[PDB]
């Protein structure tokens, strides 16, 4: 009687070692994906492009008479760039005039990969468009496709609707 | 995907109750997640259930206490409850909110799915065929399920209705004249039960087949009412995307139903019927409905809900608008319990509208249906022969009347009366039947055709 | 008289249908002592003794299905009747609550 | 709200502007000639109000004012005649009936008390059973036998007509509906239903001069 | 054309900018388009109820109004459709789609457009000419069975400038076009009527002939007539399967129509799955019933706007056929659902409820649904007739009488088709009560049955007399035991019995059963009914003294006329013909007199 | 009159279930007309419920589907719903508006006279002592009517009560050994009832003494609540300016109740029983008393309001309300139906408060009160000896109890039993009621003096 008990929890706990090992393979993935994001905010034209894309989309999604941009001090020089851009750009698109200001007091913490974040003018609002958030919110959106290039397709999935 | 980086805000205009309304969101949504930071770190989940323009109205999920209106900051997601469903989540625990509580990873996700979901076209709907036996003689060969019926169990509180769904959790499968799958949900339990549950299906092997949620007595009030649609969506990607059969269980949907009328009272909504919403009828539709076959795959998903009669009245709104959109009933009484029957389900108060379909050759036996209908008989006639003798003596009756005595106390004792732990198969169970039945002479079973007893009835 | 006269509550709605399932099974139980009396009497056909105990069988089982099931089905029926009564003007009540919540909000608006 | 029985006021008069305008073309589709003076005659109050363009509005006003016989229930009753005389000519299209019979039998109708529940009218919706299924039907005996005997049944009627009852054609009529509502699978019996028919017809070669 | 949505507390959503807007109006909310209507109206700002889920309704979404209110669309390929309560195609969304699910916002249109249509002009008419509401001006071919008649919509009217000639056309196309006071309409072969609007008729008609179903019992005792009214009870022990398939298969009438209210997914199956698989014989070939017949299908989880406008869709599509001079039958499968539904949209209006939780417009609904029913002088010059029949179910909760949806049906129909579930158990099928089943029309189809076949009134007198006589003879029979019974009651009892076992049950199951012409109804009560008041003389004109007729000598004299009575129902009609039947109930009529005329 | 042109606004406030509220309303009017027209064309009515500030509420008649916020135009009559009456109204047909529907011209008024109309001072009220003649035994003879009485038929789904008020029509006539001038309001029926009614009248020949109001189950339920205010109105011309006698029979109140029972749900008001108003009783009191004879004038109306009993409920408040309002009822039952007995006319549950003077000597015959009050005992009696007997057994009888029983039979097959066209005089009636009372010796009469026994027992 005993024995078959011993069977069940052997099984299980069996079917949870296997799943958690999956769970770290996944973990290590994204863990090796922030590095290699970390090698990106390294050059500086192409990190120019991702400010002037981050600032862009955080305006257009705010949409605030005032707004104040805070990133972290050595990304300074590259992000007045993308505000002076996309300032223009904005005002075209929605046809209001917004006063975008930089934070130069308070600056993001220097561990930080890069992005930035966009606030309102009395800082009761924020944007987290920072690149390590987008990243956590595209890879967990993106998800189920990363299961099936890694481990393979569901066999018995037969009908995706 | 969305990939739309998510707004935080600090803005909060009050908190009444369950109710935080915040204040100049952006293109709010109705029933958007949203997470909550309390300045101790604490964080919790809610959703929102009003939007009047940039009034955006969330419940939260866990308790309000700790939330002040100046430095809480709400985090929106940008879209509704989406469920993350997967084969692999099958023989996994969780809790109400979908969250694992097996100390397993969280799932990872083969898809997405709106929990709310959508009513089945009836236009390829398929007529219920074949049967999923239970293992539970008593509801085998007197009331049994077909693969695709939603057949309740009505239960006064404090009968075993609890351990009777663990039992059908480890015995129910296929006829067997590897596709099968339970989904089991238990609403507003408590911790002893929960454990239980969780407990008896690890270690009787059956974990491997069973998705289990437990939402706890003392969990979320609206975390209670997802946990059915949780399971539901489970249900539905496992029985339809993934062809295999499902049975789903929901277990104390009584309890489920005060949770309902607990939302209800946060829109400020006006009680109907009992207290209960207006809208509780086409509520009960929406989970129960989300079943059967389908043509042109051989999924199928079947209901079996559980539900606590308040006061022992099948007329209270729950079993009666529960019972007005089923198919029939098992219905669990007191007094077959308080003789110390296990199972003590009554046979007579008992009714499967899709029986007649379930059994008969090439799905159970070709004398099932022969059989369930003369025990059914003797076991009524046993009852009137039992209220006769309390009046009339054993002196008094003939030799007729004391063979229905000899089957009815045989019948509750080896038919119905049956143990925890014993997995009667359909084949069993009418082999049982037919050692009750051989009690009689031929001439005595007039509603078994002559064919049927040549075949079966000696040996 | 007509009925028990017992006050609309969810607790005499309880008390008349355990009554009510009371009385079914009393007539009943009669009934099928009436039966098999019947069913002796007409055999035999102390006798004399068996036409009484039938006839006071019978008046009784009478009774039961004449006047006092009756009269427990009229006040069950009653108490139903009053029950959803006293749940429409708790409804009124209610309704008007919370309109005038919605005005009083208006107002300070 | 005036609801002249089930009508409104401009829905009561709008009726009235059409069942006139149809009678207008009925009277010219069954008699373009002109040839039935009699049959006019009795049509002449609304057949005045023909050949002209009132474009719908100047005779609706006509009929608001009072100029028209916008009584509805007397044009109700006047234009089924009509209609079932049309539909008495019409069914019968292959052959010509001779003038005094269509007056004759228009009498008959217009002194009925009630033509919608008439004999006359049933016998017309049982030919038009049988004509319109004829219409779009395959070749095989059953059709071909169908097609044979309604051909006398029109040549028939085109000379006695449907008031007058004559044994003859209602005898006919049983025959072919019998048949037309035999199983098309079995062959043997509308063989012999039909040559039934062709024995006891009391000439020698019925169909000789019907059909081609 | 386009508001906005200002916010969303639920089902219910309030939009702003949309000031042009009427009430029951239609919106499609949302980037989805979800459909609902507008209730309550204030300012620029409507107050809109959705049908469907509301999640993931944003604030600032755009709200298309459609100006129509809750309609029905009406046009060729009706026909053989499935359709939701709200009118979307079933078998169209889950064929263009190759899901199982309905779409949450599905648009697809109740007719498609990709159809070519066989339209033939009615040829009568000309450029220049005159038409009115609900003429004709041309056929659409559509199937064997039934063709589907192009009338000009109601409350249009003017004179014809364009006639399309024959051809095929699709729903999309434009057939006529018609100027009334400058102004021109172009139509096409769809016309779109509101649901909850009365189609106008010329006038409305007494319902004088009978509903000719196939069964001996619910036609010689409890008559309906074409244009009536009836209820049926809907248990699941009680055989209503019967009563639909007699009625949607053999009727006499033109056009079937099934409307679902909300019932169990299960029981939505097994109609959708039975109706395509039945039959009927109409020119000597078998057809399927589903080339004249349409279905609605709702199930209890559909929204509850679709499961309370069901029955007015199903009702307004019947109506659409009755203006075409057809004979359209409805069944309702359970207008015990539709009241629920309405229950259900009253409670979220948070309406002050009444009598047993119901509106208090319950009854006024019902009142007006039922008055829709009836024969009618069709509108349009052609001056032809038809008639919609309503024989809807009901299934009060518990199976009591004391529901004032079951109440008030019942103060509204005409007949009531008691069905039982003892008789079910029994095996005796129809499954008819007898003594609770009864029939208003009785004096309504004095006419026709005096004018056809003359001796059948006085049967069916006899015959509930005779049935009824068996009910109350039942004490002294347990009292008793036939023995200190009169000879004439037993007649009355044996005979009684012979009714009910070889009149009054029928078994469809058999070929020759399948479907009992009413002239074989009555020669069968006929012979049975002679045969009781022969016996009843035999004995009587005999019972003075010395030598006297009783049952006992009847039954055993004559045994071979009682096997001959019992015998009559297995004389088929298609294969023995109307005069070979006539013919041998006659010989029994004969043979019968004679047996009792040897005892004398 | 009114001289001033009437102003039409487009300034509509809101829609709220049947009632369009408009604002910027110049000095609005209570209980005042507005005509209103829709987009389309459609032309509907309503009265102004409410007034306060510049804001009005009107309550549309046909309804509210469809109508506007923007384009709806409505103008101000500046007066209440004052009607058009004339003498020559009588042969004609209207519907529940007020409008023709028999394709004759609208009416040529001689007069407007206000729906509303006004309390008929008491003091120039005169009590009603005279006696009509029903033919009825039932009803001549225990439950007598007089001229200006208020009598409504109690009745049930499915009873002939239209048959026994049609019959009334035509053999209503006087004792005093005339032709009634007939309003039917037709509210709340189907097409063969009113049809019923109408062929009827002209069966009767008397179609030119006869007014219609019909308003069908498919007609506006808002028009329900003022066709029998313009049925009463059209009387009061007749009677009181014309002096003419005038029958006026509702058709089943009950609609009316239906109608007014949802107004007051949609106004919110308070509720009584069952979901009526609480003013339910003013509200028809209004529609009843105008009734009655006025002192110094020839004329009166005379009143049948029948109704049918919710699931023969003699409690529910309709023909509760109602009991209160007239002069008692006829009343009848399915247990008298159930057996093929006409009328079904049940004498127990019955009353006329007027019987008492317009009964006896001067008016009929001097016994008739004291035939009625012994008639009356006996039948109770006889309904209590079966309600014994049903359990005890006949032969528990004695033959006190069984002289009842045969009263009782006679009785109701005698006395009650007549025919559709049994047209009997009430000293016919008095007659047969001797011969049911000499079933019993003089001893048991004990509601009759032996100064009545003596003179026409012994015959």
């Amino acid at each position: 009687q005993q024995k078959k008990i011993q069977m069940s929890n052997l099984m299980n706990q069996a079917r949870l070692k296997v799943l958690r090992a999956r769970d770290d393979l996944i973990t290590d993935l994204l863990n090796e994906a922030k590095q290699r994001l970390s090698k990106v905010v390294k050059d500086t034209t192409r990190y120019q492009v991702l400010l002037d894309g981050l600032v862009l989309q955080g305006l257009y999604q705010l949409l605030e008479p005032r707004m104040i941009v805070r990133c972290r001090k050595q990304d300074f020089p590259l992000v007045k760039a993308a505000v002076q851009k996309a300032i223009p750009m904005y005002k075209i698109a929605t046809k209001k005039d917004v006063d975008v200001q930089i934070d130069l007091e308070a600056y993001l913490p220097e561990d930080i990969a890069g992005g930035v974040e966009i606030y309102n003018g009395d800082r009761k609002i924020k944007v987290s468009n920072t690149l390590e958030s987008r990243l956590d919110l595209i890879a967990q959106q993106m998800m189920p496709e990363v299961r099936g290039a890694l481990f393979g397709a569901n066999a018995n999935r037969k009908f995706l609707d | 995907y969305l990939s739309q980086p998510r707004l935080t805000y600090k803005t909060v205009s009050g908190v009444n109750g369950p109710l935080v309304i915040l204040d100049h969101v952006k293109f709010p949504r109705y029933a958007e997640i949203v997470h909550l930071t309390l300045p101790d770190g604490t964080k919790r989940s809610g959703q929102v259930l009003e939007v009047s323009g940039s009034k955006a109205v969330v419940q939260v999920f866990e308790g309000t206490s700790g939330i002040d209106a100046k430095k809480t900051s709400c985090e929106f997601t940008g879209d509704i409850l989406r469920t993350p469903v997967s084969e692999d989540m099958l023989g996994r625990v969780f809790n109400g909110s979908g969250k694992p509580i097996d100390r397993g990873p969280v799932v990872l996700a083969e898809d997405f799915l709106d929990i709310m979901g959508q009513p089945i076209n009836p236009q390829c709907r398929i007529y219920p065929e074949e049967m999923i036996q239970t293992g539970i003689s008593a509801i085998d060969g007197m009331n049994s399920i077909a693969r695709g019926q939603k057949i309740p169990i009505f239960s006064a509180a404090g009968l075993p209705h609890n351990e009777i769904a663990a039992q059908i959790c480890r015995q129910a499968g296929l006829v067997k004249k590897e596709n099968f799958a339970i989904v089991f949900a238990a609403m507003g339990v408590n911790m002893e039960t929960a454990r239980f549950f969780k407990s008896d299906f690890e270690e009787n092997g059956s974990m491997d087949n069973v998705c289990l949620f437990l939402n706890l007595a003392n969990d979320p009030t609206i975390e209670r009412i997802i946990t059915p649609r949780l399971a539901l969506t489970t249900a539905e990607f496992l029985a339809y995307q993934c062809e295999k059969h499902v049975l789903v269980i929901l277990t104390d949907m009584s309890s489920y139903a005060e949770a309902l009328r607990e939302v209800s009272a946060a829109r400020e909504e006006v009680p109907g019927r009992r207290g209960f919403p207006g809208y509780m009828y086409t509520d009960l539709a929406t989970i129960y409905e989300r079943a059967g076959r389908v043509e042109g795959r051989n999924g199928s998903i079947t209901q079996i809900p559980i539900l606590t009669m308040p006061n022992d009245d099948i007329t209270h709104p729950i079993p009666d608008l529960t019972g007005y959109i089923t198919e029939g009933q098992i219905y669990v009484d007191r007094q077959l319990h308080n003789r110390q029957i296990y199972p003590p389900i009554n046979v007579l108060p008992s009714l499967s509208r899709l029986m007649k379909s379930a059994i008969g050759e090439g799905m159970t036996r070709k004398d099932h249906a022969d059989v369930s209908n003369q025990l059914y008989a003797c076991y009524a006639i046993g009852k009137d022969v039992q209220a006769m003798k309390a009046v009339v003596g054993e002196e008094a009756l003939t030799s007729d009347d004391l063979l229905y005595l000899e089957f009815l106390q045989k019948f509750e004792k080896n038919f119905i009366t049956q143990g925890p732990y014993e997995n009667r198969t359909v084949y069993e169970t009418l082999d049982i039947g037919w050692q009750l039945l051989r009690i009689f002479p031929k001439e005595m079973l007039k509603r078994i055709p002559q064919s049927t007893l040549s075949e079966f009835y000696p040996r | 008289k007509d009925r028990i006269e017992i006050f609309p509550s969810r607790m005499a709605q309880t008390i008349m249908k355990a009554r009510l399932k009371g009385a079914q099974t009393g007539r009943n139980l009669l009934k099928k002592k009436s039966d098999a009396l019947t069913l002796r009497f007409r055999q035999i056909l102390s006798f004399v003794t068996l036409d009484e105990a039938i006839k006071i069988t019978n008046r009784r089982v009478n009774a039961i299905e004449h006047v006092i099931i009756p009269r427990i089905e009229r006040t069950l029926a009653y108490i139903i009747t009053e029950l959803d009564e006293r749940e429409r003007e708790e409804f009124y009540r209610l309704k008007k609550i919370q309109e005038k919540k919605k005005i009083i909000k208006e107002k300070s608006e | 709200g005036i609801k002249m029985g089930g009508l409104t006021s401009e829905q009561y008069h709008s009726q009235v502007v059409g069942k006139i305008g149809y009678i207008a073309r009925c009277m010219q589709t069954i008699d373009p000639e002109n040839n039935l003076k009699k049959i006019r005659e009795d049509y002449q109050d609304v057949l005045i109000w023909a050949e002209k363009n009132y474009r719908f509005e100047e005779i609706l006003e006509a009929s608001k004012s009072g100029k028209c016989p916008n009584d509805l229930d007397a044009l109700s009753r006047r234009s089924l005649i009509l209609q079932e005389l049309l539909r008495l000519v019409s069914s019968i299209s292959p052959f010509k009936m001779k003038l005094d019979l269509i007056e004759s039998q228009y009498e008959k109708m217009k002194q009925h008390v009630n033509l919608w529940k008439s004999d006359y009218h049933v016998k017309l919706n049982q030919l038009n059973q049988l004509t319109d299924y004829l219409k779009n039907a395959a070749p095989t005996p059953k059709n071909n036998f169908l097609r044979a005997m309604t051909s006398v049944l029109q040549m028939q009627i085109a000379q006695y007509g449907i008031t007058e009852d004559n044994e003859g054609i209602n005898q006919l009529f049983k025959l072919g509906l019998h048949l037309l509502a035999m199983a098309n699978e079995k062959i043997d019996e509308q063989y012999h239903l039909f040559k039934g028919y062709v024995k006891d017809q009391p000439e020698e070669s019925p169909f000789e001069g019907i059909l081609p | 054309t386009f508001g906005y949505v200002h916010g969303v507390s639920g089902p219910v959503v309030t939009a702003c900018d949309m000031a042009g807007a009427a009430m029951y109006e239609l919106v499609r909310v949302g980037h989805s388009e979800l459909v609902g209507e507008i209730i309550r109206l204030e300012g620029d700002m409507a107050t809109i109820q959705v049908y469907e889920e509301t999640s993931g309704v944003s604030v600032g979404d755009p709200v298309l109004r459609t100006g129509k209110p809750l309609s029905v669309e009406l046009g060729p390929g009706i026909m053989g459709a499935i359709f939701d309560g709200i009118q979307r195609p079933l078998s169209d969304i889950s064929s263009q789609t190759q899901s199982i699910y309905i779409p949450r916002g599905v648009n697809v249109s109740a007719l498609s457009r990709d159809i070519k249509w066989e339209f033939i002009p009615s040829k009568n008419l000309r450029v220049g000419s005159h038409i009115t509401g609900g003429d004709i001006y041309g056929i659409v071919n559509e199937n064997s069975l039934i063709k589907h008649k192009i009338m000009l919509p109601p409350r249009s009217r003017g004179s014809v400038t364009y006639i399309a000639p024959p051809g095929n056309y699709d729903a999309s196309d434009v057939v006529l076009e018609l100027e009334f006071e400058g102004v021109k309409e172009k139509l096409s072969m769809v016309q779109v009527w509101p649901v909850r609007q009365v189609r106008p008729v010329t006038e409305k008609l007494p319902a004088n002939h009978p509903l000719l179903t196939g069964q001996r019992v619910l036609d010689a005792l409890f008559p309906c007539v074409q244009g009536g009214t009836t209820a049926i009870p809907g248990a699941f022990g009680c055989g209503k399967t019967v009563i639909s398939q007699s009625l949607s298969k053999y009727s006499n009438s033109d056009v079937i129509i099934y409307v679902g209210c909300g019932e169990r997914g299960n029981e939505m199956s097994e109609v959708l799955r039975d109706f395509p698989e039945l039959t009927m014989e109409v020119d000597g070939k078998v057809e399927s019933i589903m080339k004249r017949t349409a279905l609605v299908a709702n199930t209890s989880n559909m929204p509850v706007a679709a499961r309370e406008a069901s029955i007015y869709t199903g009702i307004t599509l019947s109506e659409y056929f009755r203006d075409m001079g057809y004979h359209v039958s409805m069944m309702a499968d359970s207008t015990s659902r539709w009241a629920e539904a309405l229950r259900e949209i009253s409670g979220r209006l948070a309406e002050m409820p009444a009598d047993s939780g119901y509106p208090a417009y319950l009854g006024a609904r019902l009142a007006s649904f039922y008055e829709r029913a009836g024969r009618v002088k069709c509108l349009g010059n052609p001056e032809r007739e038809g008639s919609v029949s309503i024989v809807g179910a009901v299934s009060p909760p518990g199976g009591d009488f004391s529901d004032p949806v079951t109440s008030a049906t019942l103060g509204i129909v005409q007949v009531f088709w008691g069905l039982d579930k003892k008789l079910a158990q029994r095996k005796h099928f129809p499954s008819v009560n007898w003594l609770i089943s009864y029939s208003k029309y009785m004096r309504a189809l004095d006419e026709y049955y005096d004018k056809h076949f003359t001796e059948f009134v006085p049967l069916r007198t006899k015959a509930k007399e005779i049935l009824q006589e068996e009910e109350d003879l039942a004490e002294i029979v347990q009292l008793v035991g036939k023995a200190s019974l009169a000879e004439t009651d037993k007649i009355t009892l044996e005979v009684a019995k012979l009714i009910k076992d070889d009149f009054l049950q029928q078994n469809g199951y058999t070929p020759y059963d399948r479907f009992c012409p009413f002239y074989k109804t009555v020669g069968m009560l006929s012979n049975m009914i002679s045969f009781y008041d022969m016996a009843r003389r035999a004995v009587e004109t005999t019972a003075q003294s010395d030598n006297k007729i009783t049952w006992s000598i009847i039954r055993e004299h004559m045994g071979e006329i009682l096997y001959k009575l019992s015998s009559m129902k297995f004389k088929d009609p298609v294969k023995d013909g109307e005069a070979k039947i006539k013919a041998d109930y006659a010989q029994l009529l004969e043979d019968m007199q004679n047996a009792f005329r040897s005892l004398e």
